[PDB]
């Protein structure tokens, strides 16, 4: 169905004045919707949209005139109708799994959380996206932060022995190492990259490794197709052979992340994002399990003492203790309760013979060609699993947010970097750009944004979620829902989006490996790891 | 509908901000790890009568964000100043940093002082290692002086780990906003 005629717009919005320009369009606009019979959903959006800033433009306009009225009533039919298209034809997204590991060597931990889903999942291609070109980003990210260390180490070497030294007067003075050397970095691998033999990512990293950081080039290549081989062999797709990326801006900010800041997680973020769009699929994080059967438990009734996450993390522990699926899984929750639980689980368990009987299988994932579904955490969004379809306007959205609030930040941010001063000086200097950018629009944006540097080096520097992550999938739900672009934080209401859950039985999300980001951490993270630090360095190695 | 109205969080870091947003709005205590989610705070709320939707504003207590943290003050209609039970020295710092920092940049707003973390007044290992640095946790006389030192609107006292006392807290923030 549609919405109302146009010659009932007419009736509806008479007034003694005649008919302004505007309203013509109005008309126009609402009609060309109307008479419309494309099947293709994309194109019933984009009507609704130009019909809706039309009504806009209107009522901006003429703020007193009698046809607000009814151009009112319209927009919220607008908003219904959009929900009717998203509701009213889906079909399941194509059987793709897409996960991504960039910077190193895929692990054996990452392998077998994909092993459970390609296990249950016989019908899904695995996709395990890479970049052929930047084994070795993990190894310089790590000679940087550990040289760091290091010099902070020995700066502080009077002061770090006193119990009451506060271990962020180390990161702070760290960060001004770590800066130092990216620049130095960057600006190496700025003069390399336009060299006749045109050299990979990867070539310039083992030449400035070796230049500078007393690295031994056999052993780096060594690594580097060792890494290559591995991930070949484990469901392995390259980035650069596939054509993901087709706008050079997008590339941009992928290579931002990937060699400027050390960031993979956000590298990662793009990833996904033009993975989805090219192809369409679910993608999962290498920390994602797949559902637990829906009531394979409901025996066994959660004691008071425990929580509800941490029961679900001893359902996982307990599955892995008495199957075995993936090495070396924790126990330490599970050991902390009485036999008369922990037997009772190993019976269930051992009793199912099939994977099949413990983990829900994907089956058909219906969704609409307008949509993106995303896992829910703390009644909040978190982009560790999702379904799009192929070439799904609401992806497009999110990467155009992602687009939008790059922009913004490389705007203020590339006159402080170009500056060339230290990160303190550097850092006063963004932040005065961000402070003189301030509205009542952005401000929320901007205190999120602030620490862009500081992320994956000092504790609490979580900017990645407002730049590519969960932040940008938000404001591109409140763009679609609203017929908007462009939107900064503007939020929907929990009922409104609800609507693009992932459906909780088809995700474990309480896995070990979750808990431990590897892009961020906590201070308390941060005190434990200063304190084994200056541990190792009192105590000496062999 | 419902009135619109701006909460504004403050206090020391690790006193419990956060926690006791999430556990507000979302009423789920984080028992294990804290994602990384999308961080958004709003919350209805039925107070007088009334219905009033809460947009909640957390802020970085440390003194990093000292020079940022004015970005979220603007159009506040009610502040929570927070100190938590089992630090002393957070308690000591809502007169130090906080009140002429809010004074400042949020003039005649009132101030709701909230002692987080009442669960760990009575906790065993709190009172053991805070002997050690000749310390006891606060008392409740104690953060009630605080609060009329100060000139709060009120003070209230929770535990976001129980959910003890939070409906209270954000009633009586609702109540001063709409006052
Ligand atoms: O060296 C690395 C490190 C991370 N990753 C990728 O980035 C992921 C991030 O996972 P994780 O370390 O668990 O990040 P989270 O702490 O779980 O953060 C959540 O919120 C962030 C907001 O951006 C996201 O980027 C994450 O995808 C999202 O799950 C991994 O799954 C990989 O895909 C790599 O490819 N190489
Ligand atoms: N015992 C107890 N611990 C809490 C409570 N609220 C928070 N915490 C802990 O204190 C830490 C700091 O909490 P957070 O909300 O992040 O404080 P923030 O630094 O002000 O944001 C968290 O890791 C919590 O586990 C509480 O009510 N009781
Ligand atoms: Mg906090
Ligand atoms: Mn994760």
């Amino acid at each position: 169905m549609s919405l109302i005629s146009k010659e009932e717009l007419i009736k509806l919005a008479y007034s003694i004045r005649p008919r302004e320009n505007e309203y013509k369009t109005i008309l126009t606009n609402l009609d060309e919707y109307n008479k419309l019979t494309t099947n293709n959903n994309e194109n019933k959006y984009l009507q609704l949209k130009k019909l809706n800033e039309s009504i806009d433009v209107f009522m901006n306009k003429y703020k007193t005139s009698s046809r607000n009225r009814a151009l009112s009533n319209l927009k919220k039919d607008i908003l219904k109708e959009v929900i009717l298209i998203k509701n009213s034809n889906t079909s399941p997204v194509e059987k793709n799994l897409h996960f991504v590991w960039i910077g190193g060597e895929v692990s054996d931990i990452a392998l077998e959380y994909i092993k459970q889903w390609a296990d249950i999942n016989a019908e899904y291609n695995i996709k395990l996206w890479y970049d052929s070109e930047a084994f070795l980003v993990n190894t310089l990210k790590k000679a940087i932060v550990e040289s760091s260390t290091t010099e902070a180490l020995q700066l502080l070497e009077e002061e770090i022995q006193n119990p009451q030294f506060d271990n962020m007067k180390f990161y702070k003075k760290r960060m001004e190492f770590i800066y130092d050397r990216q620049k130095r970095f960057i600006n190496y691998y700025a003069s390399q990259i336009n060299k006749p033999t045109v050299p990979t990512i990867d070539d310039i990293i083992k030449s400035h490794l070796v230049s500078e950081y007393n690295r031994d080039e056999t052993v780096l290549e060594s690594y580097r197709t060792n890494s290559l081989r591995k991930i070949n062999s484990n469901h392995g797709i390259d980035i650069r052979a596939n054509s993901l990326f087709t706008e050079q801006e997008l590339l941009n900010i992928y290579s931002q992340e990937l060699l400027n800041r050390g960031n993979l997680a956000a590298a990662s973020d793009i990833v996904r994002l033009l993975a989805l769009k090219n192809f369409g699929g679910v993608y999962l994080d290498v920390d994602m399990l797949p559902g637990i059967h829906s009531d394979l438990f409901k025996t066994i009734s959660r004691p008071s003492s425990i929580g509800l996450d941490r029961w679900e993390m001893i359902k996982l522990e307990a599955i892995m203790k008495y199957k075995k699926y993936i090495n070396n899984y924790t126990s330490e929750n599970f050991d902390k309760l009485d036999q008369q639980l922990k037997d009772n689980f190993k019976l269930i368990i051992e009793s199912k013979s099939e994977k099949s009987e413990i983990f829900s299988k994907l089956e058909n994932l219906n969704v609409s060609d307008l949509e993106i579904k995303i896992a829910f955490a703390l009644g909040s969004v978190i982009n560790q699993a999702l379904i799009s379809k192929q070439g799904s306007y609401l992806t497009n959205l999110v990467i155009e947010q992602v687009k939008n609030r790059y922009q913004f930040l490389n705007q203020h941010l590339n006159p402080a970097i170009e500056s060339d001063n230290n990160f303190t000086d550097t850092t006063k200097i963004f932040h005065d750009s961000l402070f003189n950018s301030a509205t009542a629009e952005n401000s929320m944006f901007l205190t999120k944004i602030a620490p862009y540097l500081q992320v994956g080096f000092m504790p609490e520097a979580r900017s990645t979620i407002s730049l590519s992550g969960p932040g940008a999938y938000a404001s591109a739900y409140y763009d679609f829902i609203n017929l908007q672009e462009n939107t900064i934080e503007k939020t929907l209401k929990a009922s409104d989006l609800i609507e693009f859950k992932f459906p909780e039985n088809n995700l474990s999300q309480l896995t070990e490996q979750e808990i431990n980001s590897l892009w961020s951490f906590d201070q308390a993270s941060a005190k434990y790891q200063f304190e084994k630090y200056v541990r190792d360095y009192t105590g000496g190695s062999l | 509908a419902a009135i619109r109205k701006k909460l504004v969080i403050v206090g020391d870091g690790a006193c419990g901000k956060t926690c006791l947003l999430i556990v507000f709005s979302k009423d789920q205590f984080p028992e294990v790890y804290v994602p990384n989610v999308f961080e958004n705070y709003v919350a209805d709320i039925e107070v007088d009568g009334k219905q009033v939707e809460l947009a909640l504003w957390d802020t970085a207590g440390q003194e990093d964000y000292d020079r940022l943290r004015p970005l979220s003050y603007p159009d506040t209609d009610v502040i929570l100043m927070c100190f938590s039970i089992d630090s002393p020295d957070s308690l000591e710092n809502i007169p130090e940093k906080w009140t002429p920092e809010v004074k400042h940049f949020c003039p005649n707003v009132p101030i709701i002082l909230v002692g987080n973390k009442k669960d760990l007044r009575n906790d065993e290992h709190t009172r053991r290692e805070l002997a050690k640095m000749k310390q006891e946790p606060v008392k409740p006389e104690e953060g009630r002086d605080m609060a009329n030192r100060i000139g709060a609107f009120g003070y209230m006292e929770c535990s976001a780990k129980t959910k003890d006392g939070v409906r209270e807290v954000f009633e009586m923030a609702t109540r001063a906003a709409l006052q």
